[PDB]
């Protein structure tokens, strides 16, 4: 699901214009990092929820119905927290416009989107 | 590990603001730049020659 | 702080986790200072960067605290034992795989290396003492009495222009958890879709 | 038109001296914090630390 936060990155920092540097990879890590972040905080309920006696497609709905909440709170503390670079102007606003687009980018997609998709990567029956 | 300080919180508090003012009066001793040191060293000769 | 005191609506338990958050920076400072790293913009871009991953492992254990205070009647000082007991595999977690991708960052060379740390070194330090200031305090402060049981207006209407927010919230969990049941029920084009979406990335 | 200067062992007096009044207030501020955090009180630690 990190593609799924980087696409994000990709299309935000397209439609703003700013080129790929050295903010754009750090911005793509934590990126990453972030969408790790908000898959394992439902899959690991959904783990718990499975092996403590329940099948695996029942376990992933009662997690997600559990966990939506902190994870749009987390979304949504962590986009007002890195909004006020991507708005500001004035000294040295260059970087801070470089650093913000591509994490809001790539975090309002790995929000909006993967909460749908980490219960079906974890149901694939494969993994059994 | 907690169980430790649910019944002892006056420890935690403690503990919070003995980080907090061993940061406060550090950040008062160490210098404050725009960049670190990005550029490589070098080293340079020179000499002058009237003419 | 404002934008989780609209999600948490109480204002004795808001500030709970928004006073964790001048206890861990300073802590950073405490950290670059045993480092010889000096106060540069990068270091204050991380932290700005880091206040939105910083206080997440602080607000799940109150939204847990809150949930088991909610759906049964406990008192906070044995709700907190059943809370930390439950969700101590997951704030270590996150913070353990979110220093993982910056720790590799550090050790590379070059000048890109030198502006490699002052990311990864104020990061590291956040999250490491961000798991410890999670576990060791904030449930014991959100366990003596500061979460009151409040019953009888559990939030169903709630009063306000503020009362139709979590009206609206479940009924979009509503519709969350019937369009992952209609997810999980036919699971044929959305891999396709996922391949043709890293195709486009 | 003359200037005066301090070297040697005055020298460190002109620049920032004895800071014995800030080191005996963060030392004291310290203790009764840690004592505090021995006894879990806030009240009983002045007793101790008068």
């Amino acid at each position: 699901v990190v593609p799924l936060g980087v696409i994000g990155a990709l299309l935000a920092t397209s439609m703003r214009g700013l080129s790929n540097d050295v903010f754009f990879q750090v911005g793509l890590l934590t990126t990453i990092g972030l969408s790790a972040k908000n898959a394992i905080l439902i899959v690991e309920f959904a783990k718990e929820l499975h092996e403590q006696g329940k099948g695996i497609v029942e376990a992933a709905i009662e997690a997600c119905r559990m966990r939506l909440r902190p994870i749009v709170m987390t979304s949504l503390a962590f986009i007002l927290g890195v909004v006020p670079l991507a708005i500001s102007t004035g000294a040295g606003s260059g970087s801070q416009h470089a650093i913000g687009t591509g994490v809001i980018g790539g975090m309002v997609t790995a929000t909006v989107l993967a909460i749908f998709w980490v219960p079906l990567f974890y149901v694939a029956v494969s993994t059994l | 590990m907690s169980k430790f300080f649910i019944d002892r919180p006056i420890f935690a508090w403690v503990i919070a603001l003995v980080i907090m003012l061993a940061g406060g009066l550090s950040i008062l001793s160490l210098p404050v730049n725009q960049y670190p040191a990005i550029a490589p060293p070098a080293i340079a000769v020179q000499v002058s020659y009237p003419g | 702080f404002l934008v989780m005191y609209l999600f948490l609506q109480n204002f004795r338990a808001t500030l709970i986790p928004t006073i964790a958050v001048p206890v861990v920076l300073l802590g950073t400072f405490g950290v670059l200072a045993a480092f010889g790293f000096s106060i540069n913009t990068l270091t204050m871009f991380g932290m700005v960067l880091a206040i939105g991953l910083l206080v997440d492992d602080a607000i799940v254990v109150v939204e847990n605290v809150e949930r088991v205070m909610a759906e049964e009647g406990l008192s906070p000082r044995e709700a907190a034992r059943k809370s930390m007991g439950q969700i101590q595999g997951a704030l270590v977690g996150i913070a353990m795989v979110l220093s993982a991708v910056f720790l590799p960052m550090a050790f590379f060379g070059g000048s890109t290396g030198v502006i490699y740390r002052q990311f990864s070194i104020t990061i590291v330090s956040a999250m490491a003492l961000s798991v410890i200031v999670a576990l060791i305090l904030t449930p014991a402060l959100c366990a003596t009495m500061l979460k009151p049981i409040e019953k009888g207006d559990h939030g169903e209407h709630k009063g306000g222009f503020f009362g139709w927010f979590n009206r609206m919230f479940l009924s979009t969990t509503h519709g969350y958890e019937r369009g992952v049941a209609s997810i999980l029920k036919h699971r044929a084009p959305y891999l396709l879709i996922y391949v043709v979406i890293v195709a486009g990335m | 038109g003359v200037g005066y200067s301090w070297t040697g062992l005055s020298y460190e007096e002109r620049l920032s001296g004895s800071q014995a009044p800030a080191l005996y207030a963060l030392s004291l501020l310290v203790v009764f914090l840690c004592l505090a955090a021995l006894y879990e009180s806030w009240s009983i630690p002045f007793s101790v630390m008068l």
